């Protein structure tokens, strides 16, 4: 299991872009379609 | 976080991402909405539903589970089950 914290630090780690924070933010808020 | 658990989590991240041919985000929300459980993340991206017999969790869902209120969480077990409800509550934390 990957923690939440975890799962964001990958994300931003491989996203590579300043936006990442946002897009994780993003990402969680809408439902997965 | 530790960087041995990112690194771990990166490299379950690109297997699925190559394995599914999905890009970054997809993958990602996936784990979001199945409160980063491997099993059934890629059970969920294999097929469109979780290996347990339960839906993965919505806005609503997150919103309703942080309700004070009785009937809210029961309608939420008998939705997810009382385990997963533990766990998405850990998962959120």
């Amino acid at each position: 299991t990957i923690g939440m914290m975890t799962l964001k630090a990958a994300f931003k780690t491989l996203s590579g872009a300043q936006d990442s924070e946002a897009a994780f933010a993003k990402l969680d808020q809408k439902d997965l379609v | 976080v530790s960087q041995p658990e990112v690194g771990a989590a990166i490299k379950i991240i690109r297997q699925l991402m190559e394995k599914f041919n999905l890009d970054l985000s997809t993958v990602t929300q996936a784990f979001l909405k199945n409160s980063g459980e491997l099993e059934a993340t890629s059970a969920f991206l294999a097929s469109g539903q979780r290996a347990d017999g339960y839906p993965i969790w919505s806005r609503q869902d997150d919103i309703d589970l942080q309700k004070d209120d009785e009937d809210t969480r029961e309608a939420l077990v008998k939705k997810f089950g009382a385990q997963n409800v533990a766990r998405r509550i850990e998962f959120r934390k």
